[PDB]
């Protein structure tokens, strides 16, 4: 098993569709392993898409 | 020359190895392996 | 002739519609509101500066208006919201219910004047002003 | 939706090389330049170096890559353990010389 | 969460050193697989003469695709035609700029089909460029040939220069000797 | 068509090697020691020789200037205008 | 290289009709419909002095009509107009033939390099060592 503080992140299919800028690096972090599905980031992302 | 990269004309890049089928090769390698 | 690609003589274009070449102002007969709030009359001389208040609107009443009801004096509220919010039978029968839907908030239970006259007969002398 | 040809699997794979990232993560790990499977696989692809295989080939820097790794193929010897001796500096040399070598490419493409 | 990069063919587990040994008496005797030693020997090309790489469809031996058959129009199609016919091209798009910007002069709102005319005016333009691409390669490979022919004479020219100047500086030693003979 | 031709001929694009995937030919080793042989001898017809020196051995990209039963000390040189080593 | 050219200058060609649209609707001013209207402006437009509004306008035009010159010069000039890839290959093929016939050439030209080159070798030993035998 690779521990999570060892290991380079990225999803190339989300920089072709989307791409990088400063107003999606929190989105583009939520598809990451470091991100936390309990976090209140993606529950009130809910709560606007609701 | 300064929006242009070299991602996709010297070599694949790691999208092109992604999205190519190299890559369900390797998810597939049972059935293209099959010996009668 | 040499024919040359989508250069069509049958082709044609007109103005748009309205034209803004034109005066709109005077195509739809805004002269009116133009020359009456125009800076300067029409013959080279310059008009009467109107006040940046309403001054001039609230002038005939008598009453105690000697200062400007604004929004940062403490004196006046944002109605605007209020203000804005939104709710067999011949036409005629329609339109007196139509006119009698509002009237429920007149009498009691809503307005008892019974008891708005026993509120206001605890009203004592004076008023305490700085 | 028809499953995966050998020429088109082999086409993505030595046209894999030109990205010299990518033979760098196959030479970081242990069980691919020790098995001599991959020795003899980076032998038989040298069919891409002629026609009418080359003709397809769209990133020739993958071939020229083929042919460096073929070059110490060899001088590689398979023990009975299944290691395969002489390729311990071979992930020494791409770690070292890959950004050189990627960037000399980059230069031929400008 | 998985690996970056793909791994190698599954392939590479038949290229063992006994398929190795058995490959050459296997070769004295899209596939129809009849053993292991079948993936030891180079496929062949494609039937359909298409490929899939990368995402995207290839050909063995790929053509220009036309205008109709991308679902746009062309116009009109031993290059002179075509040579005269960019002209033409030419001079409509300079023409249709002009009645775009009097359109735009006189009523923004008809500059949908101006637009539109100028879009197909600028394909073909650039279409036509594309025919004429493989005549310029040719061209070039004539040009390469040439100037491969022009060193080579130029090679030719100096070394005969250097011959015929070691010729006549013999011819002047003789004469120095005559003379101080 | 740089590119078409490198590929086509050697079946790789051409890029610098440092790794192996040079050679000196013998006809050119014996060519230049021939006209060595030559270049030493066109530089020893420009200097005065020694009376007991007038032994010299022209042969092998080199000078042999012996005295009998004394010693034999071979010299070359590598172009006209360089003195001898 | 040419049709590159073309291409490039086709580019930056209609890249002048967007800069030429940008500049006419950027940088235009208020006219007078009549004179009794009023006239104004605000800080947010940028009012120019008409003069040399229709200046820009002139040069602007003079630049999409040179750059229409040297895109019809460089079309005249494409390499290759009147011959036929039959004719194509009719020069290729002699061309090889003549690049080999060059090449022999060459063989013989060098081998009469090398016959001087054995010549005057000859001549500067039998100079060299007559003239050591006889200063020895």
């Amino acid at each position: 098993v690779t521990p999570l503080d060892e290991l380079q992140w990225k999803s190339p299919e989300w920089i072709q569709v989307f791409g990088l800028r400063t107003e999606n690096v929190l989105d583009y972090f939520a598809e990451s392993p470091f991100f936390d599905k309990t976090s209140n980031n993606q529950v009130i992302k809910m709560q606007r898409q609701f | 020359k300064g929006a242009v990269g070299p991602n996709n004309f010297i070599w694949p890049a790691e999208d092109a190895l992604r999205r190519g089928m190299l890559a369900m090769a390797s998810l597939h390698s049972k059935e293209l392996t099959r010996i009668p | 002739p040499s024919y040359y690609y989508y250069v069509d003589p049958e082709t044609t274009y007109t103005y748009q519609q309205p034209n803004p070449l034109q005066d709109l102002i005077s195509v739809y007969g805004l002269d009116d509101i133009s020359r009456q709030v125009a800076r300067t009359n029409l013959d080279g001389t310059k008009a009467v500066k109107l006040r940046k208040s309403y001054k001039n609107q609230i002038a005939d009443l008598s009453g105690k208006f000697s200062t400007i009801p604004t929004r940062e004096n403490g004196k006046g509220g944002q109605i605007a919201h209020i203000l804005f919010q939104n709710n067999n039978m011949s036409e005629q029968q329609w339109r007196e219910q139509l006119r009698n839907r509002d009237i429920a908030l007149f009498q009691p239970p809503n307005f008892d004047w019974d008891l708005c006259s026993s509120v206001l007969s605890q009203f004592e002398r004076s008023y305490p002003s700085e | 939706n028809p499953l995966p040809t050998r020429f088109e699997v082999e086409l993505e794979f030595i046209q894999s090389l030109a990205n010299i990232q990518y033979v760098t993560y196959l030479l970081t790990q242990q069980q691919i330049w020790k098995s001599p499977n991959f020795k003899n696989y980076l032998k038989y692809l040298e069919y891409w170096c002629n026609p009418p295989y080359s003709q397809c080939i769209v990133y020739p820097n993958c071939l020229f890559i083929l042919k460096l790794l073929n070059g110490f193929m060899e001088s590689a010897i398979v023990n009975e353990d299944g290691l395969l001796e002489g390729l311990d500096e071979l992930p020494k040399i791409i770690q070292l010389q890959g950004p050189q070598w990627m960037n000399e490419m980059v230069e031929r493409w400008a | 969460v998985s690996s970056l990069y793909p791994p190698p063919p599954p392939y590479v587990k038949f290229f063992t050193q006994s398929n190795l040994e058995k490959l050459p008496k296997y070769k004295e005797k899209e596939e129809e697989i009849t053993c292991a030693l079948d993936y030891l020997i180079p496929p062949p090309m494609p039937k359909n003469q298409q490929y899939r790489a990368f995402g995207s469809i290839w050909q063995v031996k790929d053509q220009l695709p036309d205008l109709e058959s991308m679902g746009l129009t062309q116009l009109y199609k031993n290059y002179q035609y075509k040579i005269q016919e960019l002209r033409k091209l030419l001079k409509s798009l300079l023409l249709n700029y002009l009645e775009l910007i009097g359109v735009l002069s006189i009523n923004p709102d008809m500059y949908e089909r101006k637009v539109e005319n100028i879009r197909t005016i600028l394909v073909n333009i650039h279409h036509l460029l594309n025919e004429y691409r493989p005549h310029q390669s040719r061209e070039s490979l004539i040009m390469l040939l040439e100037e491969q022919l022009e060193y080579k004479r130029g090679e030719i020219r100096e070394i005969e220069q250097v011959c015929k100047q070691v010729h006549d500086k013999l011819t002047s030693i003789q004469d120095t000797l005559r003379t101080g003979s | 068509l740089v590119t078409a031709l490198e590929v086509l001929s050697l079946g790789r694009p051409n890029l610098p090697t440092h790794n192996f995937k040079a050679k000196v030919p013998i006809g050119l080793i014996l060519q230049r020691l021939k006209d060595l042989n030559l270049t030493v001898s066109i530089k020893i017809a420009l200097m005065n020789i020694p009376k007991p020196l007038n032994s010299y051995h022209i042969k092998n990209g080199r000078i042999y200037f012996t005295v009998p039963n004394e010693f034999e000390i071979q010299l070359s040189t590598v172009n006209r205008q360089s003195p001898l080593f | 290289d040419r049709l590159t050219q073309l291409q490039i200058c086709l580019d930056q060609m209609t890249e002048q009709f967007c800069a030429t649209l940008n500049y006419i609707d950027k940088n235009h001013g208020f006219e007078r419909l009549t004179v009794n209207e009023p006239q104004m402006s605000d800080k947010h437009a940028t009012v120019v002095p008409p003069e040399e509004f229709s200046n820009t306008i002139d040069e602007l035009s003079t630049d999409i009509i040179l750059k229409t010159r040297q895109i019809n010069k460089l079309i005249d000039s494409l390499p290759g107009v009147d011959v036929s890839a039959e004719e194509q290959l009719r020069k290729i093929d002699m061309l090889q033939k003549k690049l080999v016939e060059v090449e022999d050439e060459k063989i013989e030209a060098i081998k009469k390099k090398e016959k001087l080159l054995r010549h005057v070798d000859s001549l500067i030993e039998d100079f060299v060592d007559g003239i050591a035998n006889s200063k020895k």
